[PDB]
């Protein structure tokens, strides 16, 4: 038995390692997924195809450099599916002939939430597969040993925050009394947030949200947020620094405010807007 | 200050997170509110509880108040009525499904039932130098049914030299979800942790990492620990961040550390609230037995030994193996192997030590039988060394060694026919050795090695293999040494090699658009220090705009040695597409000349008919969009739908979520999707469908008027012609899609209103998406 | 909440769409999500269709925008045009609670989509090291030559961290207070650059 690659690389009878040098999707988002098909890079035989059955395996699979920290996945052999990094060895692929055929590996891959920036740096090793050896004659155990790197970045993009719902539809406490409201940012990759308040207002320094309740509608009332005990007015940019996956909280109050005459009976019901401006 | 007592409209949190909103009851009771929350057993368990992990709470009965904070340690209740919210905090250790990647067992879809067939066709010609012409043919036939969650497989070749239909494989296969387990019947095999691994027709029940998140698999240290308030804890390894979440006061257990068993010692920090922090450092080295803390592997299995070496018989036979993760980073480990003529019990002990690395060592008691019929007893101990990567850069990542006594054999020993490959030179010592040295940034020094000793002869069986890989930017350069002495023969066995890799991705502008940024320059040698070498320039990458097509080109020569020299000719292209993938190959060696050809591909019968598509993995989505005909399936090479919308993946992962997306690019002009992403959590082996609905006819923006003033935001629109709608957005605009050429459309916001008619011309067809506005009624 | 698959849209001149993920981790929530696209001031001039312009969403949930060209080249050639796309998250109105005292969330994200013409002759990759700076009284402007926006960021005149900027293409921008200066930029991929050193005029 003996196996050599696509790029310049060989193992002869007996075992030993060598490298193999792999192209790869340059951009992988969050939630989507990374091939690395071998079966097109590696090609192996058999010696004595009259006489000798050959076994092969993969025996084991390790993740490195960037595949180790930024990814997760499977391992797929001759149709068979395991988990990558290995846990265990794999079932037999018969190698029958003199005449070079693939070995049936690939590998599946998904970058998990932290990976940002550049998750595989290119040069650099990604995975040892080792591929083991025996055969129907004798007593013949031989590891073949690649070691697998990656011919160019990958990058996997940075997305954007979550701003927790927390509560969707916020209740109010009757006329006068006010409430806290609940609502953190949080981000899968640390980075610069700003928000800013906007929507119809009644008053000129614009910090008072209409009263857009459809059904009885009351006067002279509308609703005012605030901040540490200070009014925010809309269209102004509250900063937030960098913000990583501790959930950040806008700090935010929910305070009645007059707006014109006397205050009238009826339901009181706004609409705000805060958005987030991402650099 | 204290409240009254009631019944108090509440939404319930747990560590801050939300779980639902009831009536709740509270009791005075020892607290500082004064008061205290009535919730149940079967209420805090749903809640995320773990019941058993808290002393006491099995003796309470079904519908009893649980006295959460005297028989929960560090567990605290608040109620705020201002915002009608009920806070709870259980310390996590005492919380069930923790894990990072977790997904409830019940989501795990089966499958739909199918019909299953991979097929290989592939030849190649030969012509020799003297003697003539050869041609060869190759049939591989992968076979499948899936009934419910059974998975029954079957594999058979056909072949042809210039031929006989030689059955491979068959079994039946499923999972049992509740013991995290896999029974296969039929051909299986075991592994080869405990006893030498054994091909066999027969029984066997499981466990199957693969059902554990990603997070848990393998072995990483279980950190215990202590949070005074609510606490941050981050991880680092190697020196960057590895783990980071918030954790409630008490005391907390992480297992969920990604295995990197080589990668170096976990700095652990603790930031308080306050400020003040704990910094500790957790040591880890693994060896490949170790289990996580209070993880169980176990197998067992009972059938006939089938090697496929016609010189051994087919004796029955048990086997049973079990490996437990203990606290403290132990592991204890054994198993039996009982057979007519061979019985073995082994035993073992592991540690990860910290500091000093990982260690396992275990024990085989073998009692055995000879093909002479001879009875022999024997023992066999080994010792597994790792320690993961120093400060100083070195890496011991296995230290082997195994020791066997004279009467001491293997399973496969006993099941040989003649005692004449010899039984009467069993393997006596075997040390294995691989240790890398960090030298610098950019090179990594190999070095691993293994001897063998023998009982009978002082014949040992030396083998030793180094290794220097630099990194010059994108440049990867490789020298290595091999030196392999074996038992039944004479003499050295030498290797010298030299490879250099070139990518030329960072020769052209980032922009470059040309195929050439998707190629890489390769040259290497041979020495092999006996007068023969052999060296070869080659060019290898991907082409078409998908890159579905693999080249690789590489011409050499090789002389001396044997006195064969001459020049060398190597070539290969692969096509993977919509229906199948094709190989051709080229080999010219100045003797030998030859050709390959191959065509492959996935065929899958279903409900909705038959499907074709790159070759099958186990694990099979079955996208089904009728109407969108030559559409792509994202990151999945060269999938393409075929001409009624159907496609078969070549990839998924199971247990997991699998988005299955469209490439909404890819799109006729005249269709659109409901929904351009789907989501599937298959099992090993499943085939789940990945549903998309084609809307196919025209786009269309329609700015709606009433009055000469627009239709206000909200209306919902729908269509009299097609199946179509939508809703009216800002400047009484709507999207619609699958439209005809001229019809009618149907408005209502408050409670019918307008109705609007249009009439595209007809040349505005190839076109993406056209704009016409319509007035309307009254 | 209602998340983007991405911080920043590149626009490649020629191509048909561009696809922005919309993702809904809320098992319970159903969303209104209404998507636009302004230019540098603030209009919807129609330069870039987004659609579906309005659509529910319900559940845990990824969705695909679809950003279609409708400039007809009227867009420079020699340099990125800004746009803006914004993502509106309309909470689902109860009529369980219309009798009551309600504050409800519309929560928007808001990127920029940046319009790349064909052929720039510099590679993006390399714009950000052709920075200027001009320190006066108060004020550092920032000199930016190539045809990119630049996103420069943790930009420092000591130990003093200043005002992030946006550096128009080919033209300039300042900040604040009156060391050297050391930047960093965020590129395509929503990423940091390394840490560079601030060159003057």
């Amino acid at each position: 038995f003996a196996c050599k690659t696509a790029n310049g690389t060989a193992i002869p009878i007996g075992g030993g390692s060598a490298n193999v040098y792999v192209n790869l999707a340059p951009v992988v988002n969050v939630g989507q997924n990374l091939v690395v098909d071998l079966s097109t890079q590696i090609f192996c035989h058999n010696d004595y195809p009259e006489t000798i059955t050959d076994y092969v395996t993969l025996q084991r699979g390790s993740a490195y450099g960037g595949v180790l920290s930024n990814f997760s996945g499977t391992v797929k052999y001759s149709g068979s599916s395991y988990p990558f990094p290995t846990t265990s060895e794999t079932p037999r692929v018969v190698y029958n002939s003199r005449t070079d055929k693939p070995w049936p590996v690939a590998l599946y891959l998904t970058p998990v939430s932290s990976a940002g920036g550049v998750a595989i740096k290119a040069g650099s090793l990604i995975a040892v597969l080792i591929l083991r050896q025996t055969n129907n004659y004798n007593s013949d155990d031989f590891q073949f040993v690649w070691n697998i790197y990656a011919n160019n970045d990958v990058v996997v993009p940075t997305g954007g925050c979550d701003v927790s719902a927390r509560d969707v539809t916020v209740t109010l406490p009757d006329y006068r009394g006010s409430v806290p409201i609940p609502l953190t940012v949080y981000c899968a990759k640390s980075q610069n947030l700003g928000y800013y308040l906007s929507g119809t207002h009644a008053d000129a320094g614009n910090s008072i949200f209409t009263n857009t309740a459809s059904f009885s509608p009351a006067q002279g009332v509308g609703v005012q947020l605030t901040r540490n005990g200070t009014i925010i007015p809309a269209n102004n940019t509250v900063s937030l620094g960098a913000v990583g996956t501790s959930a950040v909280s806008l700090g935010l109050t929910a305070n009645y405010a007059r707006t014109g005459g006397q205050v009238t009976a009826g339901n009181v019901q706004s609409i705000i807007g805060v958005t987030f401006v991402y650099q | 200050q204290e409240l009254p007592p009631g019944t108090y409209r509440v939404d319930i949190y747990l560590n801050n997170g939300y779980m639902a909103t009831r009536d709740v009851t509270f009791n005075t009771g020892d607290s500082e509110q004064g008061i205290v929350p009535c919730l149940t057993r079967a209420q805090l368990a749903s809640m995320g509880l773990n019941t058993a992990s808290v002393a006491g709470m099995n003796l309470l009965a079904d519908d009893a108040c649980v006295p959460l904070t005297t028989m929960v340690q560090d567990a605290t209740a608040h109620l705020d009525v201002g915002q009608q919210r009920l806070n709870l905090t259980i310390p996590q250790a005492f919380m069930s499904n923790r894990a990072r990647g977790y997904i409830p067992p019940e989501l795990w879809d089966p499958g739909i039932n199918a019909g299953l067939l991979n097929y290989n066709f592939s030849g190649n010609s030969v012509q020799n130098r003297i003697g003539g012409n050869s041609h060869y043919a190759y049939l591989n036939l992968q076979s499948g049914l899936n009934i419910g969650a059974w998975r029954l497989r079957d594999n058979t070749t056909w072949s042809y030299n210039s031929n006989k239909w030689q059955h491979i494989n068959t079994w039946l296969e499923r999972d049992i979800i509740p013991l995290r387990s896999r029974l296969t019947l039929g051909d299986g095999y075991t592994q080869g942790d405990i006893f030498d691994g054994i091909n066999f027709r027969g029984a066997q029940l499981a466990s199957d990492d693969n059902m554990l998140p990603d997070s848990q698999r393998g072995f990483a240290p279980v950190i215990h620990g202590i949070a005074r308030g609510t606490a941050q804890v981050t991880i680092k390894q190697n020196g960057y961040d590895i783990y980071n979440s918030t954790v409630p006061p008490g005391p907390f257990t992480i297992n969920d550390i990604y295995a990197a068993g080589n990668s170096g010692d976990l700095q652990v920090t603790i930031k308080e609230a306050d400020g003040s922090t704990q910094i500790f450092t957790v040591p880890y080295s693994s060896v490949p037995l170790l289990q996580r803390e209070g993880h169980t592997r176990y197998s067992i299995t009972a059938g006939e030994y089938r090697s496929g070496n016609a010189q051994q018989e087919k004796p029955r036979f048990f086997q049973s193996t079990l490996l437990h993760g203990l606290p403290a980073g132990w592991t204890i480990y054994g198993g039996t192997q009982l057979a007519d003529r061979y019985r073995a019990f082994n035993f073992g002990i592991g540690k990860n030590m910290g500091a000093l690395g990982a260690l396992s060592v275990d024990m085989t008691q073998a009692n055995s039988t000879l093909p002479d019929d001879s009875q022999h007893d024997g023992q066999s101990v080994r010792f597994l060394y790792n320690k993961s990567l120093n400060e100083s850069g070195t890496n011991i990542q296995l230290v082997g060694y195994r020791y066997s006594t004279s009467g001491y054999f293997n399973f496969a020993d006993t099941t040989y026919s003649r005692m004449n490959y010899n039984l009467a030179y069993n393997k006596r010592g075997k040390l294995q050795l691989t240790v890398t040295q960090q030298l610098g940034r950019t090179s990594t020094l190999y070095l691993s090695g293994s001897h063998q000793t023998y009982w009978g002869t002082s014949n040992v069986d030396e083998q030793f293999q180094a290794g220097l890989n630099t990194a010059f930017e994108d440049i990867n350069w490789t020298l290595s040494y091999s030196l392999t002495k074996n038992a039944w023969q004479k003499g050295r066995d030498q290797m010298l090699a030299l490879n250099v890799n070139i990518p030329f991705s960072h020769w052209l502008r980032s922009d470059s658009k040309s195929q050439w940024r998707h190629a890489s320059a390769s040259y290497s040698m041979s020495h092999d220090l006996n007068g023969r070498m052999t060296n070869l320039a080659g060019v290898y990458g991907t082409l078409l705009e998908d890159n579905n097509l693999s080249y690789s080109v590489q011409t050499g020569y090789a002389g001396g040695g044997d006195g064969n020299s001459g020049s060398t000719g190597y070539a290969t292209l692969n096509y993977r597409g919509g229906y199948g993938n094709a190989n051709i190959g080229y080999s010219h060696s100045d003797d030998i000349k030859q050709l390959y050809y191959g065509v492959s591909g996935g065929v899958l019968a279903h409900a909705n008919g038959v499907t074709l598509g790159q070759p099958l993995n186990d694990t099979v989505v079955l996208v089904k969009a009728p109407g969108a005909k030559d559409a792509k399936v994202e990151n999945q090479t060269g999938v393409r739908t075929d001409w009624r919308g159907y496609a078969v993946l070549p990839y998924a992962t199971e247990y997991r979520e699998n988005r299955v997306a469209l490439d909404t690019n890819t799109l006729a002009d005249n269709v659109d999707l409901d929904n351009a992403v789907a989501n599937v959590v298959p099992t090993r082996g499943a085939i789940v469908r990945a549903e998309f609905k084609a809307r196919v006819g025209i786009k269309l923006l329609m700015t709606l008027t009433h009055n000469n003033k627009p239709l206000p935001f909200g209306a919902m629109v729908t269509s009299e012609s097609s199946q179509s709608s939508g809703i009216v957005a800002d400047n009484g605009q709507v999207y619609l899609s699958g439209m005809p050429l001229a019809g009618k459309v149907q408005v209502k916001w408050g409670e019918a209103h307008c109705v609007a008619n249009y009439q595209l011309p007809p040349e505005s067809q190839q076109q993406l998406l056209t704009q016409l506005s319509a007035e309307c009624r009254s | 909440g209602v998340a983007l698959g991405a911080t920043r849209v590149i626009y490649p001149a020629g191509q048909k769409q561009v696809q922005l993920a919309v993702t809904n981790n809320d098992e319970n929530s159903t969303y209104l999500i209404q998507s636009w696209v302004e230019n540098a001031d603030g209009v919807k001039d129609g330069r870039f269709i987004v659609t579906p312009p309005l659509f529910a969403m319900k559940g845990k949930k990824e969705n695909t925008l679809r950003i279609l060209d409708a400039t007809n080249n009227q867009l420079p050639q020699d340099r990125e045009s800004l746009f803006w796309m914004n993502v509106k998250a309309i909470p689902s109105m109860d009529k369980s609670k219309l009798t009551e005292n309600t504050l409800q969330l519309a929560i928007i994200s808001r990127i920029k989509l940046y319009y790349r013409p064909a052929k720039l002759a510099l590679p993006p990759d390399q714009a950000a090291e052709k920075l200027r700076f001009r320190r006066s009284a108060n004020s550092l402007t920032l000199i930016n030559p190539t045809p990119y926006y630049l996103t420069v960021t943790e930009l420092n005149a000591g130990t003093r961290v200043l005002e992030n900027a946006l550096v128009p293409p080919m033209g300039e921008s300042a900040v604040k207070l009156p060391s050297n200066i050391t930047y960093r930029t965020i590129n395509d991929y929503g990423a940091l650059t390394p840490k560079m050193t601030g060159v003057m005029e």
